[PDB]
RNA sequence: AUCGAGAGG
DNA sequence: TCTCTCGCTGAGCCTCTCGAT
DNA sequence: TCAGCGAGAGA
């Protein structure tokens, strides 16, 4: 296989030995689709937006000979992109305009938020995504109590119709046998009286269900039923079900019916669509697939009667938690859904303003009013359940959040109410559902990872692909297949042997059948996996060696790996998955080629590649620019950056990484650090799980990283004592004033500590950086002051060369009043008036880049579960050093090996050992400049061990400068990939390990840096993978002697922000009071909270050396007595 | 004041729940003091007299009638009962539980340095949580004449602020505290010593105390104040009082982990080490052998020692013999107080024979030897812990032979219990419980197959004759020793997984025949999922 | 200084003697302008001055004028912590019943009365208190003993 | 409501009848002066 | 010695929560009274004074009553 | 101060 | 005298971040 | 939602 100039650079040795059919697909397809179908332009108008206005129009007009027609809806050109709506702070939204005509004019029906290219909405200059849900399918289900509903034991049936849209309906039984109709979920009534309200008489009824009733084989519970019902004629039934839906009751004949047809028989009150017609079907046996949305008698007499044979023992009870039952609600379904309700909302508007009658005036536009539609759609777009805030630590923290389902949300289940069977795995989840990565708080069981392979049917059933066997042999074609077709087949497993025929080798074959496995023969076998790794999801297949680990472990290693915090300098993993390139290129922060061509100019922010003259356009200059994202803070004040990874002069293919985005290093994802590890106790230093750090690791800077906070000042507007921006401060020194400019804003660039002034104290508490970047918004017609001035004349100065280095550049390839245009309305757009919030006089947002270094305290983890905390800095010289005198990074405690079950630490450090001996004897024939055959040799011996390897890398292909870069992009360790369950096993590291002079058991003699004496036994020494996760002690320690108080029980507010106290909850009041500890309690519950009077006088007895308190009565207990007597009971304090 | 209208950045106010009830309940009443007034008719006077009784009802108790009143958004209100009853009401979150001053919250690390009534605590939460007494002493030294010229040498730290602070908390007691408080021993005071850092430093004995270990987890210190809250937490409080808990007899501070590794690796003998056969005068001369290197330390040796017992009525007396040890065991002798027996020490000291020896040392001589000879084995276990140099390597796991064999069977008999369910003469409960019987029967004869080989499989030669010794293999002496690990864990390493149980009960599927050592396929896998939602989902929700 | 808490019901007596102001009509909070307006739910003559010795009518401000009414408005000058104390009523047209007894346990008034709860709740309703007031107040309890 | 109609009385006997309203509690160095307060009665 | 245990100091007494002895008067005098130490400080902070006083024997109850008594004679 | 959503122990 | 529907009570602790009312 | 308990229903 020939190999991309990205790819040529530097090879990742692979150990699978299973040939891979089916490509990674793209990971985030399943946001992109769905969005897509929401704004297309469908000629059928099935799909969502046309489909909603299809389903809500014409407007009928209440008799009254008017009508409101609509031809089609187009989408307006956005008023600013994705990145000025980023700084700005607007919404990227794009205007909806439609056209109708009245029996012509466009009318404007609000701004619909749009997707970015990623699959992530800009809601207010934040970037949020949207979950999608598991919820249980629209159609009939049948279920049971499992006999816990009485003492008696018996299980007790039901039936239960859901609707997408409607109300519900239930039919169920009681001990005594009797059928029993529920709506909306509100009390019982005998089922028999339904049936009189759909024109049934009494022998009718009989004659439906009876032919004669014996003890096993049918029942009387009609017959019950019946003789149980109070009414007998329709109106009186009707009159009972009306009491029963409205408390008042009314009798009111000639309304009943029209609340019983409206109820459940009319389109715009109930419809049951398209996927519950056809589920509905499906549980009822009928042929057809398609009817009428609307719930018709026969159906009724049906799923009664098939309730009745469950009873009986002719059918079967449904599963609940069957993923054949639960479908998958995306972003775009669930917009449709409320655009709907808002066209609902203003359609019943439009309906009573026709009511009234205006001739030659009425206009299509005047009628309709968008702002209930921009309200519906900004409610869902910012405050739903699932709209969610994005998760940008590191590009696998982004796939990740963006690829869940979450079984939680409207229609969906609360946290309570679930129970411990939805929160356990289910034998259909193979294939559709990660069974190891999930939340380990309460919200296990109840939020998922969509699997690698995982495709969302048309109707919502995740479907996962196969491989079709024909006569015996296995073939290329592959199937999707749902989790209702998968049971009837046979499915082979991934780890079957070939013959490079397709016929299988083995005589017995392991296979998977209606959720069971077994052994079966080889003509039996109808369908195979595509892959091993089809199962686990992204994080859990970025694991090496996952096979080795506890599912406890990998769970944790899952969840650890999306809180690693981009580094400084980012660095490879010696040993990968081979997952990584998927997840950086499709992650959207690398900058990918989008023609190939050669590069041009490279520069820190910005690239140009020459296009090759195949792929041009016709009238195209023929020139790419992309544009660089240069420190700019994301969402957990993270650093994101880009830096080029190309020079000038290089051929460029489609899909070359043209720069590298944070965490990524050459197109690969690279979360960590790699570093020497030895296994071994030193002085109790990393005694439970701590971690023994050398110096040199913070010498060289690491795992140094940089964070960015944001912070604001708003001049509010008051009468009295209004705010000001100005450098005068009263009662300030000369210094601080000195930092500050003319204008009173921190000059740009400027180094800050800890109570310096930003605006004219503000910088807070101990963090301390440099000022990065400043920006400045003020109310629309006040005049820009002082600094504000120069700093949109440098944009404005800025905008001209901006767009002026493309104009130049594109002329280069190649009447002028085409493109000038554009350059007066950017011109405009820094120059006009900024959107502000009411009641503000303007705004200023400063930027501090802060670099943390590792210190005592620094949470720090591995891929497999294994985390610690750094516990002491040592010097170089007490590390201790092989027999070369290298001295080791870090020192890990041997003892959390046996008991938390990951032998893959151990494995990885024996892998990684192995390819920094490869590494190590490449760079020593390279820094001797040996000949370039020898480097050939080496370099092509090393690739082609293994036992039997599918990489099958060839380096006589490879020219002098092409082995020349690869032999020097290898010199710090070569990498090596393990797929997920089809890696390297242990004879394969010892023949790699042997081939780089290295002993074979992994284990070498160390020396105590202290007093220079060989340790007594071998110690365990490699390479081991590390990363930083988020938890950093520079912003967990706090501390409080005094401040301020909350104001009805004035007792310290919580939270490190808020400045204040510890909660000392009853559990520790519990242990004093145990410990008989009576006055430390007293002081703890009066002087140190609650207490007005003791707070000060014990404050001054300390301060005048005096340690003696002189409690009285909290104020909580006078809240308490207050709010009791305001209650209605006297209750006082006698003497 | 009670229902305060919090003042807010914007125009608008923001309203709490009693008032718009307030404000409806008065709403209602005036419109029937002005209805009545008017002489309305008497069906129309009597409807909203109900409306009255549901705002009455709404105000105090709400919900209680049903269809709670909603506000603006779609959440019930809160009414005067809801400000009493529940976890949010004022019983369980302002009177039996309160945020306190004086107080801060941070990481913790081991810091393996400190005596056994010592913490390790930051500069920077010290100079904050005793502001107040550096005020004080800053008055009365004349460096200062106001509270405010204090306060601002302790913003700007000067040197003397550093040496207040040190005098000043020279012996005030500090609380420290875990999150869940399960126990008693969950709360202690410690002497605190300052450091330089930001994290706090916990002796490494109290751990298991906290069940704290150093995974990231966090901690709270609050500070006592007056006299009597000084020597209550002296007296009551301090770690060195809480030798024993209050549930049981059994020590709470009982050496593990590294302490114990390093202990019975002393302790241990082998077989033709060098310089065994040697005659030695005492514990002195083991420690200079073992140190120059003239001697290994598990050799067989003779040393002349001298007990002290207290036998005797009121008094002790002392008896010197030669004795049969090994020399690390002469020079953990060196540590002992006085007036025990040698036997403690001649035999491999797991965690039960430590925790007994620090029992028997609190019973016979009393609380401050305990201390002593507590933080003494600390250090000695920690010290030759580190210099056994003793690691974990996948060479160090051993499978059996016997292994495949007794699944073989055993799959043999599940077969057949499977043929006899196929006819009619069994029901489906009974085959499960004989196949779950016989998997778990397999599981134990496997466990014990494994532990057998890995137990004795040591083979060296004394003066050219074979002879078999207990092992030295790291898993192995990881099992004997009880500093962590079990029997499961070893098992789960070198024999069969066994079989997994879901969050509501067992599981009899297939039985797992591959180690973590060699590893699982997909199946396996997929079918060993199950154990870890139910261990989580069980933590999480009971 | 104090040894035993005592709980019993309230008197509409000892309700009308806890209040310090008047009463409350006008169902206002506040925004007239930035001081609180008269007789609301946050007042002044009712529940004290709002800022510390200080009256809300201006007259006068100091500690020493301390125990002295106002002209403009009538309202007492004193400490602004009073708010956390005073209290007021309010005057029902009607007589309402306290949902605690009638509801929330057997019911209190449903066995002062022999009839069930269903009976009691659908007077209250109207499917009134003063029936249910009068039949409380017409009962003996040493002869129904 | 029970306590109300009853007209009961607390004599803050226990643990949390003290730490509620804020006193010594009735064991450990508060049982001393508890005693006095109840031999003074 | 006695600032690491006080097991010495409360065998005197006999009783653990008998430590109001330790604090409230005798500390307290030392501290906000004119009373002076009887052993030599070392530099200790008071309330270690105290106990080391009651660990030796010259401070009980019986002995600062009696004290006491003798100041409330003019 | 609430609600919603995550996260740690 | 007693077996059954219907209602109301409860469901661990501490800490951190963001947005939106 | 599951799991119990007390008062009220007829049978
Ligand atoms: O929901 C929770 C989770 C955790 N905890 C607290 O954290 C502890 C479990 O979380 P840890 O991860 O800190 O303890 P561990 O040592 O058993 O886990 P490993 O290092 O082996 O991975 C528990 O013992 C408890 O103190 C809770 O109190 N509630
Ligand atoms: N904390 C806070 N509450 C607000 C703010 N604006 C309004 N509220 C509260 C006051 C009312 O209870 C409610 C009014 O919301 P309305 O705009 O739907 O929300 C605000 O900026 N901050
Ligand atoms: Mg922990
Ligand atoms: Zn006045």
């Amino acid at each position: 296989m020939v190999y991309s100039y990205t790819e040529k650079k530097r090879i990742r040795k692979d150990f699978g030995k299973r040939p891979q059919v089916l490509d990674v697909p793209y990971l985030l397809s399943i946001q992109l689709d769905s969005f897509q179908k929401f704004i297309e332009q469908d000629p059928e108008g099935q799909y969502g937006l046309e489909a909603a206005f299809r389903s809500v129009f014409p407007i009928q007009s209440y008799s009254g000979n008017s009508e409101l027609q609509y031809v089609s809806y187009r989408l307006g050109e956005p008023v600013f992109d994705v990145q000025e709506c980023q700084i700005r702070g607007v919404t990227y939204s794009a205007p909806l305009r439609v056209k109708l005509r009245l029996v012509e004019q466009e009318v404007y029906m609000g701004e619909i938020p749009l997707m970015t290219d990623n699959g992530t909405f800009v809601i207010n200059g934040t970037e949020r995504v949207i979950v999608s849900q598991l919820h249980r399918s629209p159609g009939v289900f049948f279920d049971s109590d499992k006999g816990k509903t009485h003492s008696s034991g018996k299980v007790l049936y039901n039936a239960r119709i859901i609707p997408y849209r409607g109300s519900w309906l239930d039919f169920e039984f009681d001990p005594k046998d009797n059928l029993f109709v529920r709506i909306d979920r509100r009390r019982k009534l005998p089922a028999t009286i339904i049936l009189r309200a759909l024109n049934y008489t009494t022998e009718q009824i009989l004659d439906l269900f009876f032919e004669f009733t014996n003890d096993l084989d049918h029942g009387p519970y009609i017959s019950e039923t019946l003789r149980v019902d109070p009414t007998n004629d329709r109106l009186s039934a009707l009159v009972e079900i009306y009491r029963m839906m409205r408390p008042g009751e009314p009798p009111t004949r000639e309304a009943a019916e029209s609340l019983f047809e409206n109820l459940f028989f009319s389109e715009d009150r109930y419809d049951l669509s398209a996927v519950g017609r056809m589920k509905f079907n499906r549980s009822l046996l009928r042929e057809e697939i398609e009817g009428s949305g609307i719930l018709s008698k026969d159906d009724i007499i049906d799923v009664m009667k098939k309730l009745i044979d469950i009873r009986n023992g002719k059918g079967e009870v449904d599963d609940i938690d069957h993923l054949g039952n639960r479908r998958i609600r995306s972003v775009g379904e669930m917009a449709e859904n409320q655009f709907r309700v808002g066209l609902v909302r203003v359609e019943r508007a439009v309906k009573e303003r026709l009511s009234l009658g205006d001739l030659d005036t009425l206009m299509p536009q005047d009628m309709i009013n968008a702002k209930p539609i921009s309200a519906a759609v900004k409610e869902f777009f910012g405050s739903s359940q699932l709209s969610q805030f994005m998760d940008q630590n590191n590009p696998l923290s982004e796939i990740t959040h963006k690829r869940r389902i979450s079984a939680l949300g409207p229609g969906g289940l609360t946290r309570e109410r679930a129970g411990f069977e939805v929160r356990d795995v289910h034998p259909t989840h193979y294939g559709r559902v990660c069974p190891i990565e999930t939340p380990e708080g309460p919200n296990i069981g109840l939020i998922n990872s969509l699997s690698v392979y995982a495709q969302t049917n048309e109707y919502g059933f995740l479907e996962t692909p196969y491989r079709k066997v024909t006569d015996g042999v296995v073939t290329d074609e592959i199937h999707y297949l749902s989790a209702i077709e998968e049971g009837n087949y046979v499915i082979a497993q991934a780890n079957s042997n070939l013959d490079e025929e397709g016929h299988f080798v083995e005589d017995l074959v392991t296979c998977r059948s209606k959720g069971e496995s077994s052994l079966f023969s080889r003509d039996q076998v109808d369908y195979m996996d595509v892959s091993t790794q089809q199962v686990v999801s992204v994080g859990a297949s970025l694991i090496p060696f996952l096979e080795h680990d506890d599912a406890n472990r990998a769970l944790m290693g899952a969840n650890m790996q999306r809180q690693a915090v981009p580094t400084l300098r980012a660095d490879k993993p010696l040993v990968g998955t081979g997952m990584e390139r998927a997840v950086a290129v499709d992650s959207g922060v690398t900058a990918v080629a989008k023609r190939g061509g050669v590069v041009q100019y490279v520069d820190a922010s910005r690239i140009v590649i020459k296009v090759n003259e195949d792929e041009m356009y016709p009238g195209e200059a023929g020139i790419d620019i992309y544009n660089l994202t240069k420190y700019t803070r994301s969402n957990q004040n993270t650093c994101i950056n880009q830096m080029p990874c190309v020079s000038l002069g290089e051929p460029v293919e489609r899909g070359d990484v043209l720069a590298d985005g944070p965490s990524t290093d050459l197109g690969e994802l690279a979360l960590g650090q790699n570093m020497r590890v030895a296994f071994m106790p030193w002085n109790g230093y990393n005694f439970e799980d701590s971690i023994l750090v050398s110096e040199r690791v913070v010498q060289e800077d690491r795992f140094t990283t940089i964070h960015i906070q944001e912070l604001a000042c708003v001049s509010r507007d008051t009468k009295l004592g209004p705010e000001e921006i100005t450098a005068d401060i009263p009662n300030v020194g000369e210094a601080a004033l000195s930092k500050l400019d003319e204008s009173g804003i921190v000059y740009i660039g400027a180094e800050v500590t800890g109570g310096d002034i930003l605006v004219g104290l503000r910088v807070p508490n101990g963090v301390s950086g440099t000022v990065i970047d400043v920006q400045v918004f003020t109310r629309d017609g006040v005049e820009k002051d002082k600094r504000a001035l120069e700093i949109e004349e440098m944009q404005l100065k800025q905008a001209k060369k901006d767009l002026s280095e493309e104009l130049q550049i594109l002329e280069a390839g190649l009447l002028k009043h085409e493109f000038e245009k554009k350059l007066e309305a950017k011109r405009r757009k820094i120059t006009q008036g900024d959107d502000l919030a009411p009641g503000v006089l303007k705004i200023v947002k400063v930027y501090l880049a802060v670099k943390r270094r590792i210190q005592p305290g620094d949470k720090m983890a591995g891929r497999h579960g294994n985390k610690g905390v750094i516990s002491k800095i040592n010097p170089i010289e007490d590390m201790p050093y092989d027999e070369n005198g290298t001295p080791v990074d870090i020192v890990l405690n041997p003892l959390g090996v046996p008991s938390r079950m990951n032998i893959g630490q151990i494995l990885e450090t024996h892998l990684g050992m192995a390819a920094k001996g490869i590494g190590d004897k490449i760079n020593a024939m390279l820094k001797q400049q040996q000949e370039v055959a020898k480097l050939r040799e080496f370099i092509q011996r090393a690739y082609d061990l293994g036992a039997d390897v599918r990489q099958k890398v060839d380096l006589s292909t490879f020219s002098d400068e092409e082995v020349m870069r690869l032999a020097e992009n290898l010199r710090k360790g070569m990498p090596i990939a393990t797929p997920v369950f089809d890696g390297a096993k242990e004879a394969e590291i010892k023949e790699l390990l042997k081939l780089g002079d290295l002993p074979t058991s992994g284990q070498i003699r160390l020396y105590d840096g202290r007093t220079g004496e060989q340790f007594e036994r071998p110690v365990t020494v490699g390479y081991m993978y590390m990363l930083k996760l988020n938890h950093l002690v520079d912003d967990k320690m706090h501390a409080r002697s005094t401040g301020s108080y909350s104001l009805v029980t004035q007792q310290p507010l919580g939270g490190k922000a808020q400045f204040g106290g510890q909660r000392f909850g009853e559990m520790e009041v519990w242990a004093l009071e145990a410990y008989g500890a009576a006055y430390t309690l007293q002081e703890m519950l009066t002087v140190k909270s609650d207490d007005v009077n003791g707070r000060t006088k014990m404050y001054k007895n300390i301060v005048d050396g005096n340690h003696q308190m002189e409690p009285g009565m909290p104020e909580s207990f006078n809240v308490l007595l207050k709010e009791i007597r305001s209650l209605g009971i006297n209750i006082e304090l006698e003497d | 004041d009670l229902r305060p209208l919090v003042p807010l950045d914007g125009g608008r106010f923001a309203t709490s729940d009693l008032n718009d009830l307030y404000r409806r309940v008065i709403n209602r009443n005036n419109r029937l003091k002005r209805l009545l007034d008017l002489a309305a008719p008497d069906i129309i006077v009597r409807n909203e007299k109900r409306m009255l009784q549901e705002a009455v009802d709404a105000l105090l108790d709400n919900g209680r009638r049903g269809r709670a009143i909603t506000g603006s958004n779609k959440r019930p209100l809160k009414s005067l009962a809801d400000m009493i009853k529940g976890k949010q009401g004022r019983f369980r979150q302002n009177l039996l539980g309160k945020r306190v001053d004086y107080s801060g919250r941070s990481v913790i690390t081991v810091g393996p340095y400190l005596r056994l009534h010592q913490c390790g605590l930051p500069k920077k939460m010290a100079l904050e949580l005793f502001k107040p007494f550096i005020y004080g002493k800053l008055e009365l030294r004349g460096l200062a004449t106001t509270i405010k010229a204090a306060k601002k040498m302790v913003e700007r730290e000067e040197a003397v602020v550093w040496d207040i602070l040190d005098e000043v908390i020279r012996e005030h007691p500090v609380l420290l505290n875990r999150a869940p408080t399960l126990h008693r021993l969950g709360i202690q005071a410690f002497e605190p010593v300052l450091i330089e850092g930001k994290a706090i430093q916990l002796h490494p004995l109290v751990c298991a105390a906290y069940n704290a270990d150093f995974d990231g987890d966090q901690m709270a210190v609050h500070v006592p104040l007056t006299l009597e809250a000084q020597l209550e937490a002296r007296a009551l409080m301090m770690s060195t009082n809480n030798i024993l808990s209050p549930a049981n007899g059994e020590p709470i501070i009982v050496p593990s982990q590294d302490v114990v590794l390093g202990l019975y690796y002393m302790t241990r003998d082998c077989v033709n080490a060098k310089g065994e056969g040697m005659v030695l005068t005492g514990p002195k001369e083991a420690e200079r052998l073992y140190r120059s290197g003239l001697a290994s330390l598990h050799a067989r040796v003779k040393v002349r020692i001298t007990e002290y017992e207290k036998d005797a009525n009121g008094e002790l007396v002392a008896k010197t013999s030669l004795k049969d040890t090994t020399v690390g065991r002469a020079i953990l002798w060196m540590i002992v107080p006085k007036g025990l027996p040698y036997s403690i020490v001649n035999q491999a000291l797991g965690k039960k024979a430590i925790s007994k020896m620090l029992n028997t040392c609190y019973r016979i001589l009393g609380l401050k030897p305990t201390v002593i000879f507590a933080d003494q084995i600390m250090y000695t276990g920690f010290a030759y812990a580190a210099r056994s140099g003793a690691s974990v390597g996948i060479d160090d796991m051993v499978i059996p032979e016997k292994k495949h064999e007794i699944i073989s069977e055993a799959e043999a008999e599940v077969a057949e219990i499977q043929e006899q369910f196929q006819s009619g003469l069994v029901t489906a409960g009974e085959r499960y419980n004989k196949v779950i019987d016989i998997w778990a029967a397999a599981n134990d004869r496997v466990s014990k197959a494994m532990m057998d080989n890995l137990q004795t499989e040591t083979v060296i030669n004394r003066d050219g004759q074979e002879e078999k010794q207990v092992s030295f293999n790291s898993i192995y002496m990881m099992a004997d020793s009880g500093a962590r690990g079990s029997a499961a864990q070893i098992r789960q390493l070198a024999g069969m997984r066994g079989l997994m149980a879901k969050p509501d009960g067992s599981i009899i599927e297939t039985p797992i025949t591959a180690n973590f050592r060699e590893g699982l396929n997909v199946l396996q896998y997929f079918i060993s999922t199950h154990g870890a939602r139910k261990g989580l989902a069980d933590t999480a929700l009971k | 200084e104090f040894d035993a808490i005592k709980i019993a019901l309230a008197s509409p007596d000892m309700i009308r003697s806890w209040s310090f102001g008047e009463v409350k009509k006008p169902e206002t909070i506040n925004y007239r302008t930035f001081k609180p307006e008269r007789d609301g739910l946050f007042c002044a003559r009712i529940f004290g001055p709002v800022k510390d010795y200080e009256c809300l009518c201006g007259k006068y401000k100091r500690l020493k004028h301390r125990g002295v009414i106002c002209e403009k408005c009538g309202v007492e000058v004193t400490q602004t912590k009073v708010r956390r104390e005073r209290m007021g009523h309010i005057e029902l047209a009607s007589p309402t019943a306290h949902i605690w007894f009638l509801k929330s346990l057997p019911s209190r008034i449903g066995l002062l009365l022999d009839m069930p709860l269903r009976d009691i709740e659908r007077v209250l309703y109207f499917e009134g208190a003063e029936a249910i007031q009068a039949l409380l107040k017409s009962m003996d309890l040493e002869q129904e003993c | 409501t029970e306590a109300a109609v009853a007209g009961k009385r607390d004599e803050l006997r226990g643990l949390k009848e003290n730490v509620i309203v804020g006193r010594l509690i009735p064991a450990g160095t508060g049982y001393a002066y508890h005693q006095d307060r109840m031999r003074r009665r | 010695m006695a600032r690491v245990t006080v097991q010495d100091a409360v065998e005197k007494i006999g009783n653990r929560f008998d430590l109001v002895l330790v604090a409230a008067r005798r500390a307290r005098q030392m501290q906000v009274g004119g009373k002076d130490p009887l052993v030599p400080e070392e530099n200790d902070k008071t309330t270690v004074i105290a106990l080391r006083e009651i660990e030796e024997g010259l401070i009980n109850n019986q002995i600062l009553d009696v004290r006491e008594r003798q100041e409330q004679q003019e």
